[PDB]
């Protein structure tokens, strides 16, 4: 929508996206600053957050 | 990059990612242009309407001394506005949807 | 053939001119402040009683 | 900066577990297709967003 209000911190990520840059936007809004990614354990959310955080990675690079 | 630009005559597109102060970046380079070109225009200004006060705001804040002319309201209200608004120095820089 | 039209007041300096802005910058971030100001010492949204 | 975990729900993601087991799901994921990969990835994510959007509790009312 814009420039969110800032001041805010612990922006909670309920789910990840999978998207190209979904959260780095997330951070540059923002950018103390807190992150909670919410990480439901016992499934591939962590393999999947990997490659998300390859992916965000590589976008900062390219 | 923009002083350049006004410079050597070119228009330019500033694409740089939202969020990075675009806005900034433009009131700066009327701020170049008033100060070291002695330019200080009509400078038009056309954004969305709900960034209108935001661009009225962020100028009041940066740059003090532009006149702002925020073009809004009802056919007479902007009548009674453009009465007289062709005169040298009415206003520097105006905001428009 | 009878009237005709007229001009004057061709004036612009450009330095007298710069300093006439930059003083009505003053006057822009004085409106500016007061209204600002003026609207968070006044209003203070809320509502009011009715008149029965 | 730091993040967050969570827990699966001990009861609700019984449904999840049941849904990853039975071997249609999985034969449909083994043929490899776009839409069948991506609907059940689609399916599982909102398994893991509190199921009753997946499988709501339904109202009981008499007959």
């Amino acid at each position: 929508v814009g420039v969110n209000l800032t001041g805010a911190d612990t922006v909670v990520f309920y789910d990840s996206d999978w998207n190209p840059t979904m959260d780095a936007q997330a951070q540059d809004r923002c950018h103390d600053v807190h992150i909670y990614r919410l990480i439901s354990e016992r499934t591939v959310e962590e393999n999947i957050l990997k490659k998300a955080n390859q992916k965000r990675m590589l976008g900062d690079m390219a | 990059w923009l002083v350049t630009m006004y410079e050597k005559k070119l228009n330019g597109i500033l694409a740089d990612e939202m969020g990075l102060g675009k806005t900034i970046q433009t009131i700066s380079l009327l701020a170049h242009l008033a100060c070291e070109k002695g330019n200080w225009g009509p400078h038009l200004i056309i954004v969305p309407t709900s960034v209108m006060l935001n661009w009225e705001m962020e100028l009041k804040r940066w740059c003090p001394s532009f006149k702002i002319l925020t073009y809004y309201g009802a056919q007479k209200e902007r009548k009674l506005k453009r009465q007289g608004w062709t005169k040298p120095n009415a206003f520097h820089v105006c905001i428009t949807s | 053939r009878r009237k005709g039209p007229h001009c004057e007041r061709p004036l612009t300096q450009e330095e007298l001119l710069r300093e006439a802005k930059i003083t009505e910058e003053l006057n822009l971030r004085s409106l500016e402040t007061y209204e600002r100001l003026e609207a968070d010492k006044k209003k203070q949204v809320h509502k009011k009683r009715k008149c029965p | 900066e730091h993040v967050i975990r969570c827990r699966l729900s001990k009861r609700q993601r019984c449904l999840y577990d049941d849904f990853m087991a039975q071997t249609t799901t999985k034969e449909t994921l083994a043929t490899g297709h776009f839409m069948s990969v991506i609907n059940i990835l689609m399916q599982l994510r909102k398994v893991c967003n509190h199921p009753n959007l997946f499988d709501p509790r339904p109202v009981t009312s008499p007959f």
